[PDB]
């Protein structure tokens, strides 16, 4: 049953490109550039190290980033 | 006038299919109709309506007024009410000036027109973004498939990077209730619950289609294709008549 | 090293689909390869290798120095000796440039691929352009159907106009030889008498093609496939070998 | 009513070293390095920036960190 | 005989008071005792228990050989069965090896003393250590104060970082109950939640302590003064035997 | 620059409530002013100064190059012109080198500071013998107490043994004149007969010293703590005026 798969693939695509409007131009483009950075000293792919952007209910934001290590 | 735009981002969907059935089934309504070419180098509009020997001057030519829209327009032999503005093919983003699309636009809706359908060619580049600038609606063109749903959603966020705002609509094209209930397709509700846009047709897989373009016949023409069948529905959905959707269910 | 773009002109022929194969195939056969997709602002290679989420940098981060081929390169994890070098999503056509495409070219020559593989974009803009450019070979991907049959031709005069000229090859893809058979549908050596190169292979239409990409798992990696079938003997052509010609009789 | 505030300054701190105590010598070490290094392009202080490790039932770690901006 | 550390991180806040009154206590109920001063350069235990004039011999002189444990050992005048061996008044931080301390300790218990006193120095640093090496027990002096609490839970990382291991008490010392219920001092509850070890005693704020240092008289000497009783409380809590916590309301 | 030192060898004597409450009183008063936690492995200061949480780098790290002067100094928030230069936290004795600490100074100095006041450590080891051995000045801290008075004056024979010389000062600490006029605690002119240097404050015992370590608040901005007056006056001293002594008399 590959329609499933599909399904849950498009999904976490969409949900990134429903994101990336959400974000500014600078900070997607920072985290990119410096928390895969610490690759030369961790060492691991996503695979997810998982990055959620919240707010509150007061103007303020909250980006949350999973760091799941195996 | 209503402008419409028939869109995609993904390459080879059914956006010429699409945007030939519903000028003419427009067209069959008694509804003057012009459907305009804007692609880029590639004529394939002309090609499918079957007009590919009588043009003469293009939207390029009329634009740079080389040409008058009575020069450039091709009146359709086979269908009364229905008009052909066909695609320039210079290798050249340019050409296609806002200001010139704009004033053809007006020239048009002057010439009574009430549909003007904008075939847009693939990408997100010019041409594309030249189709749906001053559309009213956009025909969202889909295909149960990974590749071409990813495409239209990128395409769904530049039509709303514009905040009376273009009203959308999803055409969902090659499905194939069969392959769906196996579990090998996309679902038609799968692709709503992705781009989560109003559906205003779906038109089953249909061997009619080939043998249509293979006589630069509009598959509306075909009284016995289900593709056929179900681009009428479509327009007289876009005439504002509710129609269940034939060709979901096997 | 053996530069081939994989090009078309018409929109969704199977451009995509061909490039993931054939470079898997090679992979597959012992001979390092990198396939790298040539979009502008659409991400279609990635989804259709699988790797979608393993994207940090891509091909315009290598040209403007914000990342090392060591970086952009994604490594196949299904096929050994198989990498991926993915597309911008910028809508800026200016971001590939001839310099530094030949720059990106030389290193991954100087890194021992024995084959680069360009899966060029639709259209005869800026990417597709681009992607022939260096090419030693072209395959140029085809349907039995009239507005892919025009628009390779455009293409092959694109490829025509110092050295050994672009050896060229036809991929004819999505082939059904009982709607051929019945008249429906253009056949293999109407195609031939048309685009007048060589045939280097024929991919017949097959329900797996649709479950490849559902997975993002490259057709040939299906050892029932049809098409995967004929797309190991297309590699095996491309490597200098002679192959009968499957699927083109029912 | 200031023994309140007192209990309140030493549960996050008796909680820092109960936990400087389950990770590496390395990992604090690198987020103290680099996190904080994105003052130059972001600029805000903890503010507890904050940090948080977890882990699975299947010798898996989770270290998340949440950015509340103001 | 039981080696007991008396240790807190913080400076100032009872462990020279509550080594001297517990040793004390512990001799008054007949068992013969030994309190050490394991600080480096700062002798504080021979004043506190007023024998700082009777000093001839030290901790460091007993180790280097200059002087047998029966020279260096002050038998007090005031209480049968207590004996105290004073610190060394060098900056010397090496003297007090780790050898040299195991070697006391042995002598120790062979002269048959019950219980084993270790007044350890504040920090954490090198006499801290060695005073709770050898301890089967260890007594953590608090103050319901920030620095006192913050300092007491690194050193509890130290006693936690073979055999049963040290046996860990909280004597909160100074306490205040009505600036607990003014809100005004951490509660007993408040520091037991965070330092989440069993409470051995609660030495109630006396105006009695600095009576009893200005005159070199152990506080539990005093039987009018309320620390005096929380003391010999908290010695018969040492002892097995359990004892209500007095003066903690008001 | 005047580089003070805040020393007194016995531990709990208001060494941190000092350092904190002088360099907040320099700091109101204009002064550009820096205070750094000289202790070995305990975090002290940041507490009393209330920013705990805002430590990233600290007085080890800026020694080691791990860090500059401007990542290590924490700002305070509630008091324009004051600084903090917090301490490390390893159980090493060693980090602070000699050199190492005269590099800093420089550079403190150099970013124009009036002020540098060194919290140092109890003991007469390490990490106090490394915060009095650049002074200008040291300010003996000191309890009407036995030990406390035993302990500075062993501080002071360091401080001398150094034969322009450090400018010494009292600072005679948890003050209560009650008890001094009922017989029970050392009086002012007791301690100065026997640590003859020049008297520069009296901070009365004080209910709103532990109000205010509680909150992480110096004392001093305690508008009606009898103790944040004693410490402005001692400010008011060290900058040259005269003061009369307050709550010297009951
Ligand atoms: N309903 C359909 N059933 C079968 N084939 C279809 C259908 N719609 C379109 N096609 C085929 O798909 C291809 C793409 O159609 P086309 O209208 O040219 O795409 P586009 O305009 O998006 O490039 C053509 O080869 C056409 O025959
Ligand atoms: N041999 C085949 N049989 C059946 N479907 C095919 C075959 N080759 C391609 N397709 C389908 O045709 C469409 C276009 O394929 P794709 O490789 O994405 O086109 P392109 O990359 O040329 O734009 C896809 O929906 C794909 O699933
Ligand atoms: N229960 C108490 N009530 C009042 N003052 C006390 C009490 N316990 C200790 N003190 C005072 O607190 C100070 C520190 O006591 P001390 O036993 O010398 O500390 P430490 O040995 O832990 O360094 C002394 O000035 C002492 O008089
Ligand atoms: N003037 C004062 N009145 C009352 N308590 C005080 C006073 N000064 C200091 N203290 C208390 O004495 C203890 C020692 O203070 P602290 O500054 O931490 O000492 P040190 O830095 O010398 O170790 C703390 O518990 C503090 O609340």
């Amino acid at each position: 049953n590959t329609a499933n798969i599909a399904k849950e693939r498009l999904q976490n695509i969409v949900a990134e490109r429903r994101r990336s409007d959400a974000e500014p131009h600078y900070l997607p483009q920072l985290r990119k550039d410096i928390l895969e950075v610490i690759c030369k000293y961790v060492q691991i792919d996503p695979e997810m190290v998982t990055v959620q952007l919240e707010q509150k209910d007061g103007d303020i934001s909250i980006l949350e980033l999973n760091v799941t290590l195996p | 006038a209503r402008i419409i735009v028939v869109t995609s981002g993904k390459g080879g969907v059914g956006k010429t299919t699409s945007s030939a059935a519903i000028a003419t089934g427009l067209a069959q309504k008694g509804k003057k109709t012009v459907v305009i070419d804007f692609a880029i180098g590639l004529r394939n509009l002309d090609l499918i309506m079957g007009c590919e020997r009588r043009v003469v001057y293009d939207f390029v030519n009329v634009i740079q007024g080389d040409a008058t829209l009575n020069q450039a327009l091709i009146k359709d032999k086979r269908t009364e009410n229905l008009y052909i503005l066909p695609a320039s093919q210079t290798r050249d983003k340019d050409a296609l000036t806002r200001e010139g699309v704009a004033k053809v636009l007006d020239d048009l809706k002057a010439m009574d027109f009430e549909f003007i359908v904008c075939d847009s060619p693939a990408g997100i580049e010019t041409g594309a973004l030249m189709a749906l600038y001053f559309a009213d609606e956009a025909i969202i063109t889909t295909n149960p498939e990974v590749s071409s749903v990813r495409d239209s959603d990128r395409i769904l966020g530049i039509l709303a990077s514009k905040s009376e705002p273009i009203k959308e609509h999803l055409l969902l094209t090659r499905y194939n209730p069969g392959r769906v209930s196996r579990g090998d397709m996309l679902s038609m509700e799968d692709v709503l619950e992705i781009l989560r846009i109003k559906l205003v047709g779906v038109i089953p897989e249909d061997q009619s289609v080939l043998r249509a373009s293979n006589q630069g016949e509009p598959v509306i023409l075909d009284i016995n294709a289900d593709a056929g069948k179900a681009y009428a529905d479509t327009v007289e959905r876009l005439l504002g008549e509710e129609r269940p959707f034939r060709f979901i269910e096997e």
